[PDB]
């Protein structure tokens, strides 16, 4: 299973994870892995006329 | 006028019928109406109304 890397990848820490935000200053959290499944995420946009 | 004079009369004063205008204006006003419909409303109202 390949490991694709995006520069724009992050996650916002939740409000329950607030003591972990003051100790780090920020809430950007660039240390993620995201074990996803391929044919399960979809994208949509309206076909409005023109 | 058709007043009454004698036989040895004096051919009385002049008279003539008058005609008047009406002038009945047409051009300053109009009745109107607007819609203000979106471009996404007319798109989602063709799979979602019968």
């Amino acid at each position: 299973r390949p490991i694709i890397d995006d520069v724009f990848c992050s996650r916002t820490r939740t409000a329950a994870e607030s003591a972990i935000t003051t100790a780090l200053g920020t809430a950007v959290d660039e240390g993620v892995m995201y074990f996803l499944k391929k044919d399960d995420l979809r994208f949509y946009s309206t076909p409005v006329v023109g | 006028t058709a007043t009454g004079v004698a036989i040895t009369g004096s051919a009385p004063a002049a008279s003539m019928d008058a005609t008047l205008p009406a002038q009945l204006p047409i051009s300053a006003a109009s009745v109107q109406s607007t819609f203000t419909l979106n471009l996404k409303e007319i798109e989602e109202s063709k799979e979602q109304v019968t």
